[PDB]
């Protein structure tokens, strides 16, 4: 109903580009891509109707967090949309400030949303607020032994550190004894004080089975948010997401139906207007815990668009138009349960050493494409050289089916199907 | 050969018609040219050697140059040119 | 019988090697690029289709088979239309 859309650009690299440019040339939206010098020889850049240069004489890594070159590269080209993606300025504030004050649309949640989320204080307090109960520990950031002390008497003996300033896991250690424990938080003071800025420390009760459920939210700006379905990504091979499986495990009616209120009860108290993502934790006994809520779209989203069959991005780019959720004839009553998905990520980690990232030249390159089998290539062909200044991802691959050995033995077949030599 | 000529390039085949005709078919065939350096222009692309050529704003674009063949049975030679990542090889 | 239900629409294409200009006659010759396009509800299915293939003049003139599923007709259209529009495949 409000001001069509003519143009987004977009400020990521890779596999997100390449979604939003086949979303937007699905609605015949003319696209703009930038690029960094270092990084002259990915796919986005032809497949993009215009492609320019930023960071020209910065970092590899930092020329794309340069605000002022993307504002001004914005503003020359008559840019009405800009996308964030995640990992790339997602997360700041600031430059979605400077994208309101520059007069250009931003695709996502308002500054004050972003600001309220982030730091784990303000989100821990709105948890504690209304329901969504939270891990037992401290408050304020830690930074005694002392008050470490009287912490674990109270609470238990297994505790784990937990750091500000970085989402990382950092000095993650759990403490299971007393001699050892003096010198873990020495240690990992230290280390938060010299290689980190804040020393801000937490304590807290590590649960020895852990495992985390996700919940995707989506929000207008007419006060409708809509639940779309669970997920489940317990496998970690330390604290990072390694196979990604669309719907719940086995989890009892009530506690899905429970844990989707809860979420939508926290969008609704926050009033969060956009698509974001909401982490719990689960014990064997069944508590669920608030983590933190995710004001960006996940890379994990695939698995949930593929079992309800709906588009994502373009309900964002709609309702960044203006159009309420019904016109778009989403309801929380009409999707359904379709079959499973299984989510798997190609990197170029030795997996013998110590998943140590590897670098190289590509000389053989086949792709699987198969029943339930649908492949997203970042920047994967023939004749293609990997940095390793940025991460490592090939392919991100989804698999399909009626049932999850079924989806399981067709990306195994997928997977025996690739063929990369070099 | 008339398929979006405008009235400037009516009143030049007025003026030299036989060259004009010379021109757009050579410039049908090798393509648009006025893009490339003046020295690849004449001299042509040494090998072993990347350069870059701009098309329009956005479209802008790098080859490499990697090595000739020989004749073949007919004349003909296959040389094999190196874009933004992918490898043509041209006859 | 009960376990059978209608789960969206769906359209499917062939790309073949003729030319619809002058009477859909079969066309042969080597391919000097080829791309994919595969995307959100698109499956492809690739016969013989690669960088630098030669396709006889005397079998059949099939190259890649393409499908979308979605919610409704017009939804697939578009996305085969976009697909049709990202493939490229040049000489
Ligand atoms: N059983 C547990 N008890 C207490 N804390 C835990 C437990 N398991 C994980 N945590 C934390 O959960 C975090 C998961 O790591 P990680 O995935 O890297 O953070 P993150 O979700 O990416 N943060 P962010 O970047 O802001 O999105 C680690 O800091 C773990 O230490």
């Amino acid at each position: 109903e409000y001001k069509p859309i003519k143009k987004v650009m977009v400020a990521n690299r890779g596999e997100i580009a390449i979604r939003v440019f086949r979303a937007c040339t699905e609605l015949g939206i003319r696209t703009v891509a930038i690029y960094s010098e270092q990084d002259t020889g990915q796919m986005h850049r032809q497949k993009a109707d215009e492609a320019y240069l930023i960071g020209r004489g910065l970092a590899p890594v930092q020329a794309y967090l340069h605000i002022p070159d993307i504002i001004k590269v914005a503003k020359e080209n008559n840019v009405d949309a800009v996308h964030p993606g995640y990992g790339f300025l997602s997360e700041r504030a600031d430059f979605a400030q400077a994208c309101q004050d520059a007069g250009v649309r931003f695709i996502g949640p308002s500054p004050e949303v972003v600001r309220k989320m982030g730091d784990k204080v303000e989100a821990r307090a709105i948890a504690i607020a209304a329901g969504v109960p939270v891990v037992p520990g401290t408050d304020a950031p830690i930074t005694s032994l002392h008050e470490a002390h009287e912490f674990s008497n109270t609470y238990g003996f297994p505790i784990i550190f937990k750091a500000a300033y970085g989402g990382g896991g950092r000095g993650m250690r759990v403490v299971h004894s007393y001699e050892e424990l003096e010198e873990n938080y020495t240690r990992a003071y230290s280390e938060a004080l010299a290689a980190f800025g804040n020393g801000a420390l937490f304590v807290e009760k590590f649960i020895e089975k852990p495992r985390h459920i996700e919940v995707q939210i989506l929000g207008d700006q007419y006060g409708n948010i809509l639940h779309l379905y669970e997920r489940d990504c317990s496998i970690q091979r330390r604290h990072q997401k390694v196979v990604e499986i669309a719907p719940a495990a086995h989890l009892d009616p009530q506690l899905r139906t429970r844990l989707t209120s809860d979420s939508v009860k926290l969008a609704k108290q926050v009033g969060y207007e956009n698509a974001g993502t909401v982490e719990f934790l689960v014990d064997r006994h069944g508590k669920h815990y608030f983590i933190e809520v995710n004001s960006r779209l996940q890379v994990e989203h695939t698995v949930t668009e593929e079992i309800t069959d709906v588009d994502l991005v373009h309900a964002q780019i709609h309702v960044a138009e203006g159009r309420s959720l019904p016109d778009l004839g989403l309801r929380q009553e009409n999707i359904r349960i379709n079959g499973c998905a299984i989510q798997c990520r190609v990197t170029t980690e030795d997996p013998a050493r110590s998943f140590q990232p590897d670098t190289g030249r590509i000389e053989v390159f086949r792709s699987g494409e198969g029943m339930g089998i649908r492949l997203d290539n970042a920047s994967a062909f023939q004749g293609a050289v990997i940095s390793p200044h940025y991460d490592s991802l090939l392919v991100k691959v989804i698999a399909h089916g009626k049932d999850h050995p079924t989806a399981a033995t067709k990306m195994s077949r997928a997977l025996a199907e690739f063929r990369v030599r070099g | 050969h008339g398929e979006e000529v405008t009235p400037e390039d009516v009143l030049s085949a007025a003026m030299y018609p036989d060259v004009f005709a010379h021109f757009k078919d050579f410039t049908a065939t090798f393509g648009p040219l006025d893009s490339l350096n003046t020295r690849l222009f004449l001299q042509g692309p040494k090998i072993a050697e990347e350069f870059e050529v701009e098309l329009e704003r956005g479209k802008t674009l790098h080859i490499k140059a990697l090595a000739v063949s020989d004749l073949n049975r007919a004349g003909q030679r296959q040389v094999f040119f190196e874009l933004n990542g992918q490898l043509r090889s041209i006859l």
